[PDB]
């Protein structure tokens, strides 16, 4: 049983090659995770449903 | 922009030293990220000094009272 907003199918997609602010970079090194260098666009449910 | 204005309000609370270590090394009040021996450089101390201080400030950046504030701005 859904609600709006979760996540129908688990979608992903290569980013390329970007740079980053350097603070959110810091606070990649602060969290110590870097996450990838993908795309996290997967398919979700409209919404009142 | 906010976010910014907490690296600002979480960022200042720490040592003198500290803040230009990581300032002045992360390219973040001019913008490039540079080598060790930059940064050591206008202090004239080590790189080991450098790696010490950074490191142990890592540590300091992962007390959990900080931390909590800055989870969600992930």
């Amino acid at each position: 049983e859904v609600r709006d907003g979760d996540i129908l199918v688990g979608k992903v997609t290569p980013k390329g090659e970007t740079e980053l602010t350097p603070e959110e970079r810091l606070l990649r090194a602060i969290f110590g995770e870097k996450a990838r260098e993908v795309r996290d666009t997967s398919l979700k449910v409209p919404h009142g449903e | 922009t906010l976010l910014q204005d907490q690296l600002q309000s979480v960022l200042d609370t720490l040592s003198e030293r500290e803040a230009g270590v990581v300032r002045l090394r992360f390219g973040l009040t001019d913008g490039q990220p540079r080598t060790l021996d930059e940064i050591g450089q206008v202090y004239g101390v080590t790189r080991e000094r450098i790696r010490q201080i950074e490191s142990k400030t890592m540590s300091k950046l992962r007390h959990p009272s900080r931390s909590q504030v800055l989870r969600d701005y992930l």
